[PDB]
Protein backbone atom coordinates (compact mmCIF):
# COMPACT_ATOMS: atom_id res chain seq x y z
CA UNK A 1 0.00 0.00 0.00
CA UNK A 2 2.79 2.44 0.61
CA UNK A 3 5.19 1.15 -1.81
CA UNK A 4 5.75 3.53 -4.65
CA UNK A 5 5.04 2.59 -7.95
CA UNK A 6 7.68 1.43 -9.92
CA UNK A 7 8.35 1.71 -13.66
CA UNK A 8 5.62 0.64 -15.95
CA UNK A 9 8.33 -0.80 -17.88
CA UNK A 10 8.68 -3.37 -15.59
CA UNK B 1 36.06 -14.19 -8.58
CA UNK B 2 35.47 -10.74 -7.36
CA UNK B 3 32.22 -12.15 -5.07
CA UNK B 4 32.07 -10.68 -1.58
CA UNK B 5 34.10 -7.97 -1.82
CA UNK B 6 31.94 -4.44 -1.81
CA UNK B 7 33.02 -1.35 -3.61
CA UNK B 8 32.16 1.07 -0.77
CA UNK B 9 33.81 -0.90 1.54
CA UNK B 10 36.51 -3.91 1.23
CA UNK B 11 37.26 -2.69 -2.44
CA UNK B 12 38.26 0.74 -1.17
CA UNK B 13 39.83 -0.37 1.96
CA UNK B 14 37.44 1.39 4.43
CA UNK B 15 35.61 -0.51 7.02
CA UNK B 16 31.59 -0.30 8.40
CA UNK B 17 30.61 0.15 11.63
CA UNK B 18 30.18 -3.19 13.12
CA UNK B 19 32.08 -5.41 10.87
CA UNK B 20 34.79 -5.71 13.49
CA UNK B 21 32.22 -7.65 16.24
CA UNK B 22 32.15 -9.91 13.62
CA UNK B 23 36.17 -9.97 13.50
CA UNK B 24 36.45 -10.16 16.96
CA UNK B 25 34.48 -13.14 17.67
CA UNK B 26 36.12 -15.38 14.88
CA UNK B 27 38.37 -16.32 18.18
CA UNK C 1 14.83 -7.54 11.58
CA UNK C 2 13.73 -6.93 15.54
CA UNK C 3 16.51 -4.43 17.73
CA UNK C 4 18.52 -3.96 14.60
CA UNK C 5 20.19 -0.64 13.14
CA UNK C 6 19.86 1.11 9.77
CA UNK C 7 22.10 -0.10 7.07
CA UNK C 8 24.91 1.91 5.75
CA UNK C 9 24.83 2.86 2.06
CA UNK C 10 26.42 -0.48 -0.01
CA UNK C 11 26.66 -2.40 3.55
CA UNK C 12 24.51 -5.27 1.60
CA UNK C 13 25.54 -5.38 -2.27
CA UNK C 14 23.95 -8.34 -2.45
CA UNK C 15 20.66 -8.03 -0.90
CA UNK C 16 17.99 -8.48 -3.34
CA UNK C 17 14.30 -7.69 -2.61
CA UNK C 18 11.27 -10.35 -3.90
CA UNK C 19 8.31 -7.99 -4.79
CA UNK C 20 5.21 -9.28 -5.78
CA UNK C 21 3.16 -7.43 -8.73
CA UNK C 22 0.20 -7.34 -7.56
CA UNK C 23 -0.26 -6.29 -4.88
CA UNK C 24 3.15 -4.19 -5.34
CA UNK C 25 4.34 -5.40 -1.87
CA UNK C 26 7.20 -6.87 -0.14
CA UNK C 27 7.58 -10.70 -0.52
CA UNK C 28 10.93 -11.96 0.93
CA UNK C 29 14.61 -11.31 1.41
CA UNK C 30 17.39 -12.89 -1.17
CA UNK C 31 20.90 -12.54 -2.29
CA UNK C 32 22.72 -12.07 -5.68
CA UNK C 33 24.96 -14.85 -6.08
CA UNK C 34 26.35 -14.11 -9.73
CA UNK C 35 24.81 -11.86 -12.79
CA UNK C 36 22.27 -14.10 -12.67
CA UNK C 37 21.25 -15.73 -9.92
CA UNK C 38 19.37 -14.60 -6.95
CA UNK C 39 19.37 -17.64 -4.01
CA UNK C 40 15.89 -17.08 -1.43
CA UNK C 41 14.03 -19.45 1.54
CA UNK C 42 11.91 -21.88 -0.31
CA UNK C 43 8.91 -20.78 1.70
CA UNK C 44 9.11 -17.49 0.10
CA UNK C 45 7.74 -18.95 -2.84
CA UNK C 46 6.17 -22.49 -1.87
CA UNK C 47 4.18 -22.98 1.35
CA UNK C 48 0.96 -24.71 0.93
CA UNK C 49 -0.37 -24.50 4.48
CA UNK C 50 -1.13 -21.02 3.63
CA UNK C 51 -1.60 -21.07 0.16
CA UNK C 52 1.58 -19.42 -1.40
CA UNK C 53 2.79 -21.26 -4.57
CA UNK C 54 4.11 -17.91 -6.52
CA UNK C 55 5.42 -18.35 -10.17
CA UNK C 56 7.83 -16.52 -12.22
CA UNK C 57 5.45 -14.02 -13.44
CA UNK C 58 3.92 -13.11 -10.17
CA UNK C 59 7.54 -11.52 -8.78
CA UNK C 60 10.17 -8.79 -9.81
CA UNK C 61 13.80 -8.99 -8.26
CA UNK C 62 14.75 -5.75 -7.05
CA UNK C 63 18.68 -4.92 -6.52
CA UNK C 64 21.01 -2.27 -4.96
CA UNK C 65 18.32 -1.32 -2.57
CA UNK C 66 18.28 1.10 0.66
CA UNK C 67 14.69 2.48 1.17
CA UNK C 68 12.13 -0.30 2.18
CA UNK C 69 9.12 1.49 -0.26
CA UNK C 70 11.03 4.12 -2.81
CA UNK C 71 11.42 3.48 -6.28
CA UNK C 72 15.53 4.18 -5.78
CA UNK C 73 15.75 6.41 -9.33
CA UNK C 74 19.49 5.46 -10.96
CA UNK C 75 20.31 2.72 -8.12
CA UNK C 76 18.07 -0.47 -7.47
CA UNK C 77 17.80 -2.73 -10.68
CA UNK C 78 14.59 -4.57 -11.57
CA UNK C 79 14.60 -7.86 -12.85
CA UNK C 80 12.26 -10.48 -14.27
CA UNK C 81 12.43 -14.18 -13.25
CA UNK C 82 13.66 -16.93 -15.75
CA UNK C 83 13.08 -19.64 -14.03
CA UNK C 84 12.31 -20.80 -10.28
CA UNK C 85 14.23 -23.92 -8.84
CA UNK C 86 12.99 -25.50 -5.60
CA UNK C 87 14.46 -28.09 -3.63
CA UNK C 88 13.02 -31.36 -4.44
CA UNK C 89 13.03 -32.54 -0.72
CA UNK C 90 12.24 -29.42 0.74
CA UNK C 91 10.17 -30.35 3.42
CA UNK C 92 7.14 -27.86 3.77
CA UNK C 93 5.09 -30.01 5.78
CA UNK C 94 6.98 -30.56 8.51
CA UNK C 95 10.02 -27.93 9.79
CA UNK C 96 11.23 -26.59 6.61
CA UNK C 97 14.13 -28.81 6.02
CA UNK C 98 16.56 -27.44 3.13
CA UNK C 99 14.32 -24.25 2.90
CA UNK C 100 16.23 -23.14 0.00
CA UNK C 101 15.33 -22.04 -3.75
CA UNK C 102 17.18 -20.41 -6.85
CA UNK C 103 15.88 -18.01 -9.04
CA UNK C 104 17.27 -17.42 -12.54
CA UNK C 105 16.90 -13.68 -13.98
CA UNK C 106 16.15 -13.23 -17.54
CA UNK C 107 19.15 -11.03 -18.15
CA UNK C 108 22.51 -10.42 -16.10
CA UNK C 109 21.93 -7.27 -13.92
CA UNK C 110 25.03 -4.74 -13.92
CA UNK C 111 27.28 -4.86 -10.84
CA UNK C 112 27.53 -1.13 -9.60
CA UNK C 113 28.65 -0.05 -6.58
CA UNK C 114 24.99 -0.62 -4.72
CA UNK C 115 24.89 -4.42 -6.66
CA UNK C 116 27.43 -6.81 -6.13
CA UNK C 117 27.26 -10.89 -5.39
CA UNK C 118 28.23 -12.18 -2.21
CA UNK C 119 30.21 -15.73 -1.90
CA UNK C 120 29.22 -19.62 -1.36
CA UNK C 121 30.97 -21.31 1.50
CA UNK C 122 33.57 -23.76 0.48
CA UNK C 123 34.01 -26.48 3.02
CA UNK C 124 36.94 -25.34 4.40
CA UNK C 125 35.35 -21.83 5.34
CA UNK C 126 32.41 -23.12 6.35
CA UNK C 127 34.07 -25.33 8.83
CA UNK C 128 36.21 -22.49 10.22
CA UNK C 129 33.20 -19.78 10.34
CA UNK C 130 30.61 -21.97 11.68
CA UNK C 131 31.74 -22.35 15.25
CA UNK C 132 29.21 -21.54 18.38
CA UNK C 133 29.84 -18.04 19.31
CA UNK C 134 31.22 -16.67 15.92
CA UNK C 135 28.81 -14.01 14.80
CA UNK C 136 27.08 -13.36 11.93
CA UNK C 137 24.94 -10.52 10.11
CA UNK C 138 21.60 -10.90 8.81
CA UNK C 139 19.79 -7.97 6.75
CA UNK C 140 16.15 -6.98 5.30
CA UNK C 141 13.14 -5.50 5.68
CA UNK C 142 10.65 -7.32 7.91
CA UNK C 143 9.11 -6.37 10.94
CA UNK C 144 11.15 -4.40 13.19
CA UNK C 145 8.94 -6.03 16.39
CA UNK C 146 6.90 -9.29 16.52
CA UNK C 147 5.78 -1.94 12.56
CA UNK C 148 8.54 -1.48 9.18
CA UNK C 149 11.76 -0.11 8.24
CA UNK C 150 11.79 3.10 6.52
CA UNK C 151 14.92 1.27 5.16
CA UNK C 152 17.27 -1.91 5.07
CA UNK C 153 17.83 -3.31 8.50
CA UNK C 154 20.99 -5.22 9.66
CA UNK C 155 21.85 -7.15 13.62
CA UNK C 156 25.03 -9.19 13.96
CA UNK C 157 24.11 -12.40 15.96
CA UNK C 158 26.59 -15.23 17.37
CA UNK C 159 25.71 -18.50 16.34
CA UNK C 160 24.51 -20.90 18.68
CA UNK C 161 25.17 -24.11 19.73
CA UNK C 162 23.15 -27.03 18.43
CA UNK C 163 21.56 -28.40 21.88
CA UNK C 164 21.05 -25.25 22.94
CA UNK C 165 19.01 -24.85 19.81
CA UNK C 166 17.38 -27.70 20.25
CA UNK C 167 16.22 -27.37 23.64
CA UNK C 168 14.63 -24.05 22.42
CA UNK C 169 11.87 -25.34 20.35
CA UNK C 170 9.52 -28.31 19.73
CA UNK C 171 10.22 -28.09 16.03
CA UNK C 172 12.33 -31.53 14.72
CA UNK C 173 16.42 -29.55 13.44
CA UNK C 174 18.13 -31.26 11.05
CA UNK C 175 21.68 -30.95 10.57
CA UNK C 176 20.27 -28.61 7.18
CA UNK C 177 19.46 -25.54 9.67
CA UNK C 178 21.64 -23.98 12.64
CA UNK C 179 20.26 -21.35 14.61
CA UNK C 180 21.81 -17.88 16.46
CA UNK C 181 20.85 -15.45 18.83
CA UNK C 182 21.68 -13.75 22.04
CA UNK C 183 20.51 -15.98 25.50
CA UNK C 184 18.78 -14.03 27.91
CA UNK C 185 21.68 -14.09 29.76
CA UNK C 186 23.99 -12.13 27.41
CA UNK C 187 22.31 -8.85 28.12
CA UNK C 188 22.41 -7.79 24.28
CA UNK C 189 19.23 -8.79 21.73
CA UNK C 190 18.11 -8.88 17.76
CA UNK C 191 16.61 -11.10 15.68
CA UNK C 192 15.64 -11.96 11.96
CA UNK C 193 11.40 -11.70 11.73
CA UNK C 194 8.58 -12.32 8.98
CA UNK C 195 9.35 -10.15 5.79
CA UNK C 196 13.33 -11.35 6.62
CA UNK C 197 12.43 -14.26 5.24
CA UNK C 198 14.90 -15.41 2.15
CA UNK C 199 17.47 -12.96 3.01
CA UNK C 200 21.26 -13.67 3.97
CA UNK C 201 23.08 -14.75 6.96
CA UNK C 202 26.85 -13.37 6.34
CA UNK C 203 30.27 -14.06 7.84
CA UNK C 204 33.53 -12.16 6.86
CA UNK C 205 35.85 -14.45 6.41
CA UNK C 206 39.58 -13.25 8.49
CA UNK C 207 41.37 -15.16 5.60
CA UNK C 208 40.88 -13.35 2.97
CA UNK C 209 38.52 -10.64 4.20
CA UNK C 210 35.73 -11.80 1.73
CA UNK C 211 31.59 -12.21 2.90
CA UNK C 212 30.27 -15.45 2.54
CA UNK C 213 26.48 -16.16 2.68
CA UNK C 214 26.66 -19.31 5.67
CA UNK C 215 22.25 -18.96 6.21
CA UNK C 216 19.22 -17.81 4.90
CA UNK C 217 16.55 -16.77 7.04
CA UNK C 218 14.29 -19.26 7.35
CA UNK C 219 12.02 -19.31 10.51
CA UNK C 220 11.52 -18.87 14.10
CA UNK C 221 8.95 -18.40 16.93
CA UNK C 222 8.18 -15.23 17.18
CA UNK C 223 11.08 -12.60 17.03
CA UNK C 224 13.43 -11.50 19.60
CA UNK C 225 11.70 -13.70 22.30
CA UNK C 226 14.27 -14.42 25.16
CA UNK C 227 15.41 -18.14 24.87
CA UNK C 228 14.30 -18.52 21.31
CA UNK C 229 16.40 -18.71 18.60
CA UNK C 230 16.19 -17.39 15.13
CA UNK C 231 16.84 -20.78 12.12
CA UNK C 232 18.49 -20.24 9.03
CA UNK C 233 18.95 -22.85 5.87
CA UNK C 234 22.82 -24.31 6.40
CA UNK C 235 24.02 -23.08 3.12
CA UNK C 236 26.68 -25.28 2.70
CA UNK C 237 24.87 -28.34 3.52
CA UNK C 238 22.91 -27.74 -0.17
CA UNK C 239 25.62 -26.62 -2.06
CA UNK C 240 25.74 -29.98 -4.02
CA UNK C 241 21.71 -28.86 -5.13
CA UNK C 242 22.89 -25.11 -5.63
CA UNK C 243 25.83 -26.01 -8.25
CA UNK C 244 24.03 -28.91 -10.18
CA UNK C 245 21.38 -26.14 -10.98
CA UNK C 246 23.51 -23.23 -11.87
CA UNK C 247 25.86 -26.28 -13.73
CA UNK C 248 22.45 -27.83 -15.38
CA UNK C 249 20.77 -25.02 -16.51
CA UNK C 250 24.06 -22.09 -16.36
N1 LIG D 1 12.31 -14.92 14.44
C1 LIG D 1 12.89 -15.28 13.27
N2 LIG D 1 14.15 -15.37 13.19
C2 LIG D 1 12.03 -15.57 12.05
C3 LIG D 1 10.68 -15.90 12.24
C4 LIG D 1 9.88 -16.17 11.13
C5 LIG D 1 10.37 -16.13 9.83
C6 LIG D 1 9.41 -16.44 8.68
N3 LIG D 1 9.33 -17.93 8.59
C7 LIG D 1 8.12 -18.45 8.87
O1 LIG D 1 7.12 -17.82 9.21
C8 LIG D 1 7.97 -19.95 8.71
C9 LIG D 1 7.10 -20.20 7.44
C10 LIG D 1 6.10 -21.27 7.94
C11 LIG D 1 5.73 -20.75 9.36
N4 LIG D 1 7.10 -20.42 9.78
C12 LIG D 1 7.48 -20.25 11.07
O2 LIG D 1 8.55 -19.69 11.34
C13 LIG D 1 6.67 -20.70 12.28
N5 LIG D 1 6.43 -19.59 13.25
C14 LIG D 1 7.38 -21.92 12.92
C15 LIG D 1 7.51 -23.08 11.90
C16 LIG D 1 8.76 -23.63 11.64
C17 LIG D 1 8.94 -24.68 10.74
C18 LIG D 1 7.82 -25.20 10.07
C19 LIG D 1 6.57 -24.65 10.32
C20 LIG D 1 6.39 -23.60 11.23
C21 LIG D 1 6.76 -22.47 14.22
C22 LIG D 1 5.36 -22.44 14.32
C23 LIG D 1 4.73 -22.93 15.47
C24 LIG D 1 5.50 -23.44 16.52
C25 LIG D 1 6.89 -23.48 16.43
C26 LIG D 1 7.52 -22.99 15.28
C27 LIG D 1 11.71 -15.79 9.64
C28 LIG D 1 12.53 -15.52 10.75
NA1 LIG E 1 13.45 -29.65 21.55
NA1 LIG F 1 15.76 -14.77 21.42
Amino acid sequence: GDFEEIPEEY
Amino acid sequence: ADCGLRPLFEKKSLEDKTERELLESYI
Amino acid sequence: IVEGSDAEIGMSPWQVMLFRKSPQELLCGASLISDRWVLTAAHCLLYPPWDKNFTENDLLVRIGKHSRTRYERNIEKISMLEKIYIHPRYNWRENLDRDIALMKLKKPVAFSDYIHPVCLPDRETAASLLQAGYKGRVTGWGNLKEGQPSVLQVVNLPIVERPVCKDSTRIRITDNMFCAGYKPDEGKRGDACEGDSGGPFVMKSPFNNRWYQMGIVSWGEGCDRDGKYGFYTHVFRLKKWIQKVIDQFG
